[PDB]
RNA sequence: AGGGGAUCGAAGAUGAUCAGAUACCGUCGUAGUCUUAACCAUAAACUAUGCCGACUAGGGAUCGGGUGGUGUUUUUUUAAUGACCCACUCGGCACCUUACGAGAAAUCAAAGUCUUUGGGUUCUGGGGGGAGUAUGGUCGCAAGGCUGAAACUUAAAGGAAUUG
RNA sequence: GCGGUAAUUCCAGCUCCAAUAGCGUAUAUUAAAGUUGUUGCAGUUAAAAAGCUCGUAGUUGAACUUUGGGCCCGGUUGGCCGGUCGGAUUUCCAACGGGGCCUUUCCUUCUGGCUAACCUUGAGUCCUUGUGGCUCUUGGCGAACCAGGACUUUUACUUUGAAAAAAUUAGAGUGUUCAAAGCAGGCGUAUUGCUCGAAUAUAUUAGCAUGGAAUAAUAGAAUAGGACG
RNA sequence: GGAUAGUGGCCUACCAUGGUUUCAACGGGUAACGGGGAAUAAGGGUUCGAUUCCGGAGAGGGAGCCUGAGAAACGGCUACCA
């Protein structure tokens, strides 16, 4: 439990045994996969868009108003970004964990958290690599993270 | 491997006791053997439509598969037509009554009539010393790429 | 335990926890057997005849004896209500 | 499971993770060190023949008092030199300087036998006789 | 990282048993748990079993009566080789007349006295005596 | 304790656990119908928000994030489903 | 290698003490103590207790988070806030009581679920000295760090507890 | 551990003990040793958790995908009868196993060669009022396997079997006078010869061949370059 | 291509840059010939096998070779070393 520190916190979502309904709402397949796209058109990763359709709308999970995963809509409309969005804000925190590093080269701890960070990055890389979704010998790279992320 | 030339050698590269007579005007210029090496094997379209000579193919060659039959994957393909496999297999150890992984790198000629690249499963033949190492002959690859051309750009 | 042909051989067969149904051996002087009296029309108490319980050293050590009890006999008659399945 | 793996795979490393420790078994590592053949005064072998330097006269470990007799004796095979005890009452009479005689271990896997310091080894024969047979005086020592 | 389901299942009847219980809760379950559980079942070492669907992995409470010393498995599912299976019931069952060697075979999970009499061997699962 | 329903809890005894604890998992959010009769709509908002839900189309707020449950914005009214 | 150098203060020098007193106590006080840039890589670096996962038993406090209340208190005109009280629930740092259970014991919610001996995995030990010595390798400006033997010697060394 | 003057221990006499044609000593190894620990050790304080975290090799790794129900076939123990002149087989019976079907269910696939099996039936019937019973050819079973084509995701495990030197080992038979052995030998008309043997088991890792399809891996269709025609 | 009884870097010529390795290559040690087997008896193991049978290698050490179907032979020859 915790991959990187001594952490054991259990919490999640609890999420609901109905796995269709819910009854109560209406709308349309139709409708919301509308919602999921003009929203990610606007630049919004998959996640905040299930966040903003939790709260607005009454959206439970996409996944059961709409058949499908909120991602997969999005690669369905042309609409994946690059790499996947968990390695995104891996490399984006690495990056400006780094520019701080660099600004402050007495940081022992920043040096730490910074390893920590992209040994986390170059293990899901590894993961993304074997499945396909990352062309084999895709790498980060320090010198060219920056680049990558803005 | 071969590719291109084929008549790249000091020695003009032929099949032997394979005639074309230049009087009978044939269209094809060059007559071509070729064998069903056996066991059921299909000797591929490449070897029959090919131009290539190799001596040491399985189908156009002078040698012959018999003995063992095994698959290995490939793990080298830069010895000009010829290949390195490993085979990996598990050996039992009494005493913990468990087992270790064990592995032998194995090389085999392979015919131009494939196109083999690392990370192919392969079956291989035995036939006569080949070479120094060379026991054994590429004869079907059970592969293709392993899924090279679904890693392509962005949408 | 019977033998080679059908006679019975090994003295001896143990009581057992009503409640956990492991054997009550000797040694185990902390265990119990409760005589509850089988009663007549208008009370009265028919002596000599009772619905009886056993019970583990073990079980009354781990303190489970008072809720143990109450579920045995009440799924006989003798308690109504008090004993809930549920928790 | 503390500490040792269980895997189906793990044989290798159960196996090497036993030869390793057999280092710290004191009878096998010496067995494989070759410390016989190598140290030693005997080859490895169980007896070894040498020649008679001096008769010694070893004084006894606490808490006991007394003499010990003894000699120094260098090994044939070898020229090693030794100091090797004489066992029984008398027997020191029954060597001699430049004496041939035939050493035997103390029974104690090298090591010193009791109150003897230093001696690993004892006097078997003489001018090739045997202790025992001179003492209970059935056979007498040669000529020369 | 859960390595056995398997073990925490049987290590939960045996604390449940050693404690006096008459039932436990179990998590995840599994096919091979179902199997297992099922075979104790047809033995008598367990009463009955009921699988709860949470919409994930499963859960199974499970009825036991106290006829129950040990359920135990075995951590690497070794292979025995039939004729070996005579060692196993030895090293670990009270005595040759009652208790099983429960193992994974090509014909099933079964115990070692239905493996005999069908006449097959495979994988260690576990034992119950 | 020593032998109790495992398969029947009592609901109040449910009740009090943790969400991953009950004997199936289910969440303890609930949703919506909100409304403030400056408007004639409902917009349909979730018990734990952090998004700063705006009411369909005036710019008005409705409720602000907080640790778990929304905060909704003072002058207002709901129902739950 | 620069800066700093109040204080305390290895070294050194002193006053006493003492049979002696290279010390303990007092005085002077060099390095040092602080900081920058670079070295070093060791502490009883300790909970003398590897990590991940499961299960097994009771109690009251407390830290953080969240949920529930016609709880208290704050007044203004009731609220909203806030601080507080009660119940619950995750995750912490701990204590209490027990022991089914463990241990050679001291003790231990793990040091339990172990001869009824198998969830996964890493590491280390194999009588005491000889000795963390010798030797080679390697790192270090140095001091030294890591790796690390044997010959020989020895019947005990050692742990917990009991009575004196 | 004894021996420094009454030595249960040395040197002897006496007597007694153990094993005995043999018994002691030295060295090595094996058992004892769960003190090398796979089975199966130990590491708070006895020897032993790297100061700490990251991490590659290595070992390990949650759950889910044909289950349930119906029908037939023939085996091998065991009961209760025995029909019979110790063992025998039908039906009554449980029990334990193998095979093959139908349940939405590739069995690699066509193209014939083959058919053994009934949905068949063509006649009727030895005979217990008849589905108890098999011979019996003219419409209608595939797979049982020949052989030619055309193609097949990849492994572990397990089963049964082939191929397999003798001697050793385990073990059957046999009275080398016994026995370790040996593979002999045993019956008569011992005057013209009769005859039983010279077994079996183990033989494992790997390779070969067959059956299984649980457990554990591998591969599959997502920029459709998907599947069948 | 040559050489061989014959495959083969076996050798030569041209050409290329390959081959093995923490799943331990390469190197060192072996008081190492390998096997059938031996010793020790709960099991799992531990230790041993120069030595009656199978295989290999050698004839003081190295190399060369004649005869011959078969030897790089040693109770054959030739040379060098001892
Ligand atoms: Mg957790
Ligand atoms: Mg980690
Ligand atoms: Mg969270
Ligand atoms: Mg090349
Ligand atoms: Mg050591
Ligand atoms: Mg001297
Ligand atoms: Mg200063
Ligand atoms: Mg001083
Ligand atoms: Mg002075
Ligand atoms: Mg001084
Ligand atoms: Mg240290
Ligand atoms: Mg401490
Ligand atoms: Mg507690
Ligand atoms: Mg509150
Ligand atoms: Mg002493
Ligand atoms: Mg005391
Ligand atoms: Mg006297
Ligand atoms: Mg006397
Ligand atoms: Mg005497
Ligand atoms: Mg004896
Ligand atoms: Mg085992
Ligand atoms: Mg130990
Ligand atoms: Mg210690
Ligand atoms: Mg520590
Ligand atoms: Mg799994
Ligand atoms: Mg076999
Ligand atoms: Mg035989
Ligand atoms: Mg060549
Ligand atoms: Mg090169
Ligand atoms: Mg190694
Ligand atoms: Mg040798
Ligand atoms: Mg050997
Ligand atoms: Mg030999
Ligand atoms: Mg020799
Ligand atoms: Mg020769
Ligand atoms: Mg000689
Ligand atoms: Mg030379
Ligand atoms: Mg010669
Ligand atoms: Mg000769
Ligand atoms: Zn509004």
């Amino acid at each position: 439990g915790r991959m990187h520190s001594a952490g054991k916190g259990i919490s999640s979502s609890a999420i609901p045994y109905s796995r269709n309904a819910p009854a109560w709402f209406k709308l349309s397949s139709e409708s919301v996969i509308e919602q999921i796209v003009k929203y990610a058109r606007k630049g919004l990763t998959p996640s905040q868009i299930g966040v903003l359709l939790r709260d607005a709308h009454g959206v439970t999970q996409a996944r059961v108003i709409t058949g499908n995963k909120i991602m997969r809509i999005l690669k369905s409309n042309g609409l994946a970004p690059e790499i996947p969005e968990d390695l995104y804000y891996l490399i984006k925190k690495a990056v400006s964990v780094r520019k701080h590093l660099e600004r402050n080269r007495k940081d022992k701890d920043a040096k730490f958290r910074l390893i920590l960070i992209e040994s986390r990055i170059h293990r899901l890389a590894r993961y993304y690599r074997t499945v396909a979704v990352l062309p084999p010998n895709w790498k980060y790279e320090s010198a060219t993270a920056s680049a990558l992320v803005n | 491997s071969t590719e291109l030339t084929v008549q790249s050698e000091r020695a003009f590269q032929k099949q032997p006791h394979i005639f074309n007579n230049p009087k009978v005007k044939t269209s094809k210029r060059t007559k071509r053997w070729y064998k069903n090496a056996g066991l059921g094997f299909k000797t591929p379209k490449t070897a029959i439509e090919g131009s290539y000579i190799d001596k040491k193919c399985p189908f156009t060659g002078l040698v012959s598969i018999r003995g063992k039959i095994l698959t290995g994957t490939v793990v080298s393909t830069k010895m000009h037509r010829t290949i390195v496999i490993r085979r990996a297999y598990l050996h039992y150890i009494p005493k913990y009554n468990r087992y270790e992984k064990r592995h032998k790198n194995v090389p085999v000629h392979v015919s131009p009539a494939f196109r083999v690249q690392v990370g192919d499963i392969v079956t291989v033949g035995q036939c006569r010393p080949i070479s120094k190492t060379v026991r054994f002959n590429v004869v079907k690859v059970s592969a293709a790429a392993a899924k090279a051309n679904k890693q392509f750009a962005k949408f | 335990m019977e033998n080679d042909k059908g006679q019975l051989v090994e003295l001896y067969v143990p009581r057992k926890c009503s409640a956990t149904n492991r054997i009550i051996k000797a040694d185990d002087h902390a265990s119990v057997q409760i005589n509850v009296a089988k009663v007549d029309e208008e009370g009265r108490a028919i002596p000599g005849e009772y619905v009886t319980y056993a019970l583990s050293g073990y079980v009354r050590s781990r303190g489970e004896s008072d809720d143990s009890l109450n579920r045995l006999a009440q799924n006989d008659g003798l308690l109504k209500n008090v004993w809930s399945y549920s928790r | 499971g503390k500490g040792k793996p269980r895997g189906l795979n793990s044989a290798r490393k159960l196996r090497v993770h036993r030869r390793n420790n057999r280092w710290a078994e004191n009878n096998y590592k010496k067995r494989l060190l070759g410390t016989a053949f190598k140290s030693s005064p005997f080859g490895g072998s169980s007896h070894a023949k040498g020649i008679v330097l001096e008769k010694l006269g070893i004084e006894s470990k606490q808490p006991n008092s007394a003499i010990r007799k003894c000699v120094r004796v260098q090994l044939i095979k070898n020229g090693k030199k030794v100091t090797a005890f004489v066992p029984n009452d008398g027997c020191l009479n029954f060597v001699d300087e430049n004496d041939e005689v035939l050493l035997a271990g103390f029974g104690r896997k090298g090591k010193a036998k009791g109150d003897i310091p230093g001696v690993r080894f004892k006097v078997v024969k003489v001018s090739g006789v045997s202790l025992l047979a001179l003492w209970k005086e059935k056979k007498e020592k040669p000529r020369s | 990282t859960r390595s056995s389901v398997l073990a925490d299942a049987l290590n939960a009847i045996n604390n449940a048993e050693k404690t006096g219980k008459r039932q436990v809760l179990i998590r995840p379950s599994s096919k091979v748990i179902i199997k297992f559980l099922q075979v104790m079942q047809k033995h008598g070492y367990i009463g009955e079993f009921e699988y709860i669907d949470d919409h994930r992995s499963g859960k199974i409470v499970v009825q036991l009566n106290g006829r129950l010393n040990k359920c135990g498995v075995i951590s690497p599912r070794f292979n025995v080789k039939i004729g070996d299976i005579e060692k196993w019931t030895a090293n670990l069952l009270p005595a040759r007349q009652f208790g099983y060697v429960i193992l994974t075979t090509s014909a099933g999970i079964m115990d070692h006295e239905e493996a005999r009499r069908k006449h097959v061997s495979g994988k260690i699962l576990g034992f119950v005596y | 304790v020593l032998v109790q329903d495992l398969l029947h809890p009592t609901a109040a005894s449910e009740a009090r656990k943790h969400k991953l604890k009950t004997l199936v998992q289910g969440p303890r959010s609930y949703f919506l119908d909100v409304k403030c009769p400056g408007c004639l709509n409902i917009t349909t908002v979730f018990s734990h928000a952090q998004t700063a839900v705006t009411c369909e189309s005036c710019s008005t707020i409705l409720c602000t994030p907080t640790g778990g449950k929304a905060k909704l914005s003072e002058g207002t009214s709901f129902r739950r489903k």
